[PDB]
RNA sequence: GGUGACCACGGGUGACGGGGAAUCAGGGUUCGAUUCCGGAGAGGGAGCCUGAGAAACGGCUACCACAUCCAAGGAAGGCAGCAGGCGCGCAAAUUACCCACUCCCGACCCGGGGAGGUAGUGACGAAAAAUAACAAUACAGGACUCUUUCGAGGCCCUGUAAUUGGAAUGAGUCCACUUUAAAUCCUUCCGCGAGGAUCCAUUGGAGGGCAAGUCUGGUGCCAGCAGCCGCGGUAAUUCCAGCUCCAAUAGCGUAUAUUAAAGUUGCUGCAGUUAAAAAGCUCGUAGUUGGAUCUUGGGAGCGGGCGUCCCCGCCGCCUCUCGGCGGGGCCCGAAGCAUUUACUUUGAAAAAAUUAGAGUGUUCAAAGCAGGCCCGAGCCGCCUGGAUACCGCAGCUAGGAAUAAUGGAAUAGGACCGCGGUUCUAUUUUGUUGGUUUUCGGAACUGAGGCCAUGAUUAAGAGGGACGGCCGGGGGCAUUCGUAUUGCGCCGCUAGAGGUGAAAUUCUUGGACCGGCGCAAGACGGACCAGAGCGAAAGCAUUUGCCAAGAAUGUUUUCAUUAAUCAAGAACGAAAGUCGGAGGUUCGAAGACGAUCAGAUACCGUCGUAGUUCCGACCAUAAACGAUGCCGACUGGCGAUGCGGCGGCGUUAUUCCCAUGACCCGCCGGGCAGCUUCCGGGAAACCAAAGUCUUUGGGUUCCGGGGGGAGUAUGGUUGCAAAGCUGAAACUUAAAGGAAUUGACG
RNA sequence: AGAAGACGGUCGAACUUGACUAUCUAGAGGAAGUAAAAGUCGUAACAAGGUUUCCGUAGGUGAACCUGCGGAAGGAUCAUUA
C-alpha cells in the first residue's frame, strides 16, 4: 500500500490483450524512432516523450511499434541522460525541500518529506549500484546535490 | 504473529530462550538464588542442632499453637524453624539434641497453617519420630 | 505482499467451498497452481478449471463441486525425507483412509501416494482432504 | 593487519568430552562425574633425569603448599593402586581369599599381578516368587429340576465355622554329594521339620481429588488434623482411640532434582478489546521474507485392463580435441562438468556395549549366547550359530531435476579450414651434429571480411518514477479582521454589587456598580461545526499573499522486481516540566483571606506567584485510546457521506445556446463513517471484521506467562533536573483478575 | 677420561608491591516491603461513594489525599429533538 504513506490506493495504466499495431498508424518503427529522437534532442524525459507521442501524436506504445522501449532507443544512440530520469526527479525534489527548510527552520512537516525523500533516493540508488547503471561510488551529498540537477 | 520462516531457526531458538527468564519455575532452577538462599543447600534433608522450642500461632481461620523447633544447621550455621509433626512429639525433643530436618512437600512454600515454616523434623538423636510417637524405639540415654 | 501464491489461491478455494460457492477465480495464477490443482482434479477434490490468459500473470476459474472440506498450504516448503512422510500424514490429514499431501519431487508435483509408489521424497506444498 | 552482533570479545557452569538414560501420542527435556571409547591430573606449579616410547609421580629437585623419626648434628613424607581411618558430611563395603578363569611383562610353559576373579557387606536397583490347598460336614447362600408358595432332588455353587479330616509341600535344620582353589553360594538329596494360641505381612489411608464406614470410645478452635480444598468451639463421617474395609502389597512409606502431565515456553504448537499483553508515532542498516514468466505436448514399442484407457524401457547434452575394448573404424578411456549450488533418491563409511530385534525348555525372566544334534557313547562324531535395522549434522559416492536461489550475448559476441598481418615457441623432418632459414604443430597477439530468422518475456488489481485537473481546519512563513476582556481616557446618572445550600474578604457618594463615547494590551478565533475535513502521532479551523509538501482519482505516460517488515541506528512527539530570552489579555498550582464543616491545611467563596501568551534551547511521557502492529490474500447484506473519476434523464438558473456552475439519477476507484444477519468467529461482552485456528503454519515486526514485592533495589546510560531509558532477587502470597447471573443497596 | 666447583643464558616455582575483575561476607545507624491477619485518626475508592472516575505531569497537604494544565472514558450521556 505505497512505500511511504498510508494511502493504499490503485490507479494505474492497463493495456489490452492485443499488441499488434492499430492500423491508424502510419509512421513505422523508423518514423517513431525519428521522432523520439527529435524530442529527446530538444530536452525531454523518457516519460515525457511517451506522453507527447500518445496525446497529440499517435503511438499508444512505442514498445509495440518499434522493437524496444524508449530508453533503449535513446541509450543505444547516446541521447540518454547522465543518471536515471526517475532518480533525479527525487534529487531535484530533495533540493527543493532543502531550500525552503534553509529559510524556514520550523517546518516540521518538510523534515519528513526531506527524510522520506532522502530515503526514497538511497533506496533507489542501491539497486542502480547492483544493476550497475551508476558507478559503485556515487553517493548523495546535500552539498553536491544542488549542482547535480 | 510468529516468525514462521525457513532460515529462522535462530530468531526462533533465541526467541524461546529469553522467554524463559519470564518463566517462574526455571528462574528458581537455572538462575542461582535458590542454591544460594535455601538453608538446605540443594540438599534433600539436613542435620542441625535444636537451639530452642517455639510455638507458632496458626493463620487466622484456624486457631492453634503449632509446636516447632528453632534449628541451626551444621553445614551453614543457618537458622530455621521446623514444625515437629504429630501430636505430643515436641515433648520428646529436648534442647541441644541433633535433628534430621527434611522439607514439607511444597519445596519452599510454607505448608497450609504454620506461617513461614518450610521444614519438618524427622529424626532426633538417631531415632526417627515415627518410631518414638509409635513407641517402638525409646529415647536413647 | 504476495509472498506465496498458493496460500493466496488455496485460501480462496477453501474459502468459497465453505460458502457453497459454485465456482471461483484465483487472481494471481501460476504454474505451481495449475500443477497442484490438476492433482486435486484426479481424486475428485474439484471439477474442471479453465485458466484465463490475461497477458500478464494468469487468472483461473475453478469448478468446485461439494467435495472439498479444506485445502491448505504448509508455508515453508519443508523438505520431506520419506521416513518423515508418515509422521506428517499422521498429523496433517484426518485419517489414513483418504487425504492427500500434495508435494513436489524430482519426478514432478504429485500427491503423497504417488511419491510413495515411485519411492521419492521432496518438498511439501500443502494438503487437501 | 585478523574477529564482530550469522553476536565476537568479555563473564559465568552444581562442565572432564563422546558413545547412552528416563522420560516419553509425534516434537522435545533434562541427565549423562556411570564399566565402553576419547581427553586430563596425581596437594600445586616448574623443572628435571631417565628412557622408543614419559616432561613419567608406587623417581627425583626445589620452591610453595602438606606432613613423619631425632642422639637437635640431621633424617626420611605423598592412597585421585587395593584394603582401612579421619574429616567432611542428607548421603555410600572387608586390614577377607586367590592366580583356578582373561590377559600382561619378563630372559619366560615355571613368577607376579589388590590388573582381575572369589567370597563378605550391601530394600543403589531388576527377575522369579511361599506366606497355603483340598474332600467331607455343619451350615450360609444362588443359575437346572421339582414346588401356587412353604418345601424338596440335586447335577451347580460359594460364605463362615468344626478343623472333622487326613494329603501336599516348602522356610528351617542337617546325614550325604556337587561346586570351587577351598570353600561358600546355587542345583541333588538321605533324616527330622504345619492344626494356629501357628513357621504370625505393613504402610498409608478411610470427607474429595481418590478405592475405603454421618461404625463405636475420648477431646472439645485444645490438643490437634490437613501436599490443596479443609476439620476441631459438647452427637468430629476431619482430632486421639476401638472395631470393619481398601491399595498396593513383600515391599512399602516421606526428604526432595526432573519428565509427562505443560495446548502453563507452544518448531510442531500458546497468547496480546477487556483477563498478564501492540512501541506515541514514523524513518531505517543487519535478519527474515519476497509475483508471474523458459520442453512441450507429443513419438516408438513391450506389458495390464480395428481401436480408446491404465502401466514400462526410449528419443544428460557435448566431445570423438582425447584412448583403442600406410588409412582405419569401433567406441570406451579424458573433459566441456554435474552454470553454481540448494533439494531429493542409491551406495560406501559408519567401534563394540547400549538400543531396536532375528535365533535359542536360563525349568520361566531379567538374563545367557549358546546350543543343538548325531549318537545305547562304537559318533570313538555330526550340525548350526554368535541374525539384522538405526546410527543426527558435516564429510564421501552415485541417480533425479518437482521447486529456491544463482548464472551466462547489449559501448559485442559465439561459432563458422570463414581469411589474413605481428610475434612466439615446441618439436617431427632434411645417412648424423651445428648454423641459417623454411614447412608445420601449439600458444599469444591482432588487421579484414562471410554467416548467426543474430541478444531486451512482460508489465503486477507489486512497486518505484513522469504528467493532468481538482482536493483537503495537512506544514511553514508573512499579512488581515472580529469580538469580547481587562486596562485606561473622557462624559451621564446615581448608591449599592459580586458573590453566592445563605453570606463576607472584597469592591465602594474619594460615586463604585451601571450607561455613553473614546483609545490599550494581550487572548482567543464563537455560530457556522457535523460519527463533517485533513496529517503520523502527537495532529490540525478569521481574510489575503507567498513558500514548499501530500493523499486519492485520472492516465494503450516512462523504469522494470526495484518490494514487506524490520534488531542496530534516526525524524517528530499535548500537556505538564526546565534553562535562556520576549509579554503580563484572562484563567490560575502555589500562595492570602471569607465561609462550610466536629476539621477542611478540601470542596464553595474572594484575592494571585509560577505558568498559561511569544521567540530560542532541552525533556521525551498519556486512558499518547479504535485500550485492535504493519504489509498481504479471501468471505454477506444493506443503506448514507468526503474526494476524484466516469455515465445518464433531470431541471433552477444562465444567455440564443453553451462552458458551466448549482440540484436529480446511476456506475467506478480508493476515504472517513452507519446499520443488519444463526458467514464465521468469539470466555464473554462483542467483532465485516476480533471472519479464514486441533479443518493448527501468507510475510514479518514487538511482546505476556498467577499476584505483590516492583516498575522497587542495584548496575549502566541520557538529562542542567523532574526524571528518561535499561532493570533483578529474598520474601510473601492463594487466589488476584476477566466476561457475563441472579441478588441487594445507590 | 674426568669430579668439585665457578662466569654467562633459558624455562621458571616462589616471594614482594601495585591493577583489574569474580565471588563471598563484617558493620554503628537509616528506610521499605511483607507479615498480618483485631491498635488511633480519619474515610480516599466501589452506588451520582456524597467531589464521574482514572493517566502524565506539576505543585501542594497529618492520610487517604487535594489543586492546576493537558488528557481519559474503563460514564453517570452511542440523542437533544431547525
Ligand atoms: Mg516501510
Ligand atoms: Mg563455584
Ligand atoms: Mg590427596
Ligand atoms: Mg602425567
Ligand atoms: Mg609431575
Ligand atoms: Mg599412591
Ligand atoms: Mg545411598
Ligand atoms: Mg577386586
Ligand atoms: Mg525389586
Ligand atoms: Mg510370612
Ligand atoms: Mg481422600
Ligand atoms: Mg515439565
Ligand atoms: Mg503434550
Ligand atoms: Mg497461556
Ligand atoms: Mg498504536
Ligand atoms: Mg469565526
Ligand atoms: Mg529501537
Ligand atoms: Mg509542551
Ligand atoms: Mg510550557
Ligand atoms: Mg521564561
Ligand atoms: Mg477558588
Ligand atoms: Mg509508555
Ligand atoms: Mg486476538
Ligand atoms: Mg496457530
Ligand atoms: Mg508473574
Ligand atoms: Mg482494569
Amino acid at each position: 500500500g505505497r512505500m511511504h504513506a498510508p494511502g493504499k490506493g490503485l490507479s494505474q495504466s492497463a493495456l489490452p490483450y492485443r499488441r499488434s499495431v492499430p492500423t491508424w498508424l502510419k509512421l513505422t518503427s523508423d518514423d517513431v524512432k525519428e521522432q523520439i529522437y527529435k524530442l529527446a534532442k530538444k530536452g525531454l524525459t523518457p516519460s515525457q516523450i511517451g506522453v507527447i507521442l500518445r496525446d497529440s501524436h499517435g503511438v499508444a506504445q512505442v514498445r509495440f511499434v518499434t522493437g524496444n522501449k524508449i530508453l533503449r532507443i535513446l541509450k543505444s544512440k547516446g541521447l540518454a541522460p547522465d543518471l536515471p530520469e526517475d532518480l533525479y526527479h527525487l534529487i531535484k525534489k530533495a533540493v527543493a525541500v532543502r531550500k525552503h527548510l534553509e529559510r524556514n527552520r520550523k517546518d516540521k512537516d518538510a523534515k519528513f518529506r526531506l527524510i522520506l525523500i532522502e530515503s526514497r533516493i538511497h533506496r533507489l540508488a542501491r539497486y542502480y549500484k547492483t544493476k550497475r547503471v551508476l558507478p559503485p561510488n556515487w553517493k548523495y551529498e546535500s552539498s553536491t546535490a544542488s549542482a547535480l540537477v | 504473529g510468529k516468525c514462521r520462516g525457513l532460515r529462522t531457526a535462530r530468531k526462533l531458538r533465541s526467541h524461546r530462550r529469553d522467554h524463559k527468564w519470564h518463566d517462574k519455575q526455571y528462574k528458581k532452577a537455572h538462575l542461582g538464588t535458590a542454591l544460594k538462599a535455601n538453608p538446605f543447600g540443594g540438599a534433600s534433608h539436613a542435620k542441625g542442632i535444636v537451639l530452642e522450642k517455639v510455638g507458632v500461632e496458626a493463620k487466622q481461620p484456624n486457631s492453634a499453637i503449632r509446636k516447632c523447633v528453632r534449628v541451626q544447621l551444621i553445614k551453614n550455621g543457618k537458622k530455621i524453624t521446623a514444625f515437629v509433626p504429630n501430636d505430643g512429639c515436641l515433648n520428646f525433643i529436648e534442647e541441644n539434641d541433633e535433628v534430621l530436618v527434611a522439607g514439607f512437600g511444597r519445596k519452599g512454600h510454607a505448608v497450609g497453617d504454620i506461617p513461614g515454616v518450610r521444614f519438618k523434623v524427622v529424626k532426633v538423636a538417631n531415632v526417627s519420630l515415627l518410631a518414638l510417637y509409635k513407641g517402638k524405639k525409646e529415647r536413647p540415654r | 505482499v504476495r509472498m506465496n501464491v498458493l496460500a493466496d489461491a488455496l485460501k480462496s478455494i477453501n474459502n468459497a467451498e465453505k460458502r457453497g460457492k459454485r465456482q471461483v477465480l484465483i487472481r494471481p495464477c501460476s504454474k505451481v497452481i495449475v500443477r497442484f490443482l490438476t492433482v486435486m482434479m484426479k481424486h475428485g477434490y474439484i471439477g474442471e478449471f479453465e485458466i484465463i490468459d490475461d497477458h500478464r500473470a494468469g487468472k483461473i476459474v475453478v469448478n468446485l463441486t461439494g467435495r472439498l472440506n479444506k485445502c491448505g498450504v504448509i508455508s515453508p516448503r519443508f523438505d520431506v525425507q520419506l521416513k518423515d512422510l508418515e509422521k506428517w500424514q499422521n498429523n496433517l490429514l484426518p485419517s489414513r483412509q483418504f487425504g492427500f499431501i500434495v508435494l513436489t519431487t524430482s519426478a514432478g508435483i504429485m500427491d503423497h501416494e504417488e511419491a510413495r509408489r515411485k519411492h521419492t521424497g521432496g518438498k511439501i506444498l500443502g494438503f487437501f482432504f
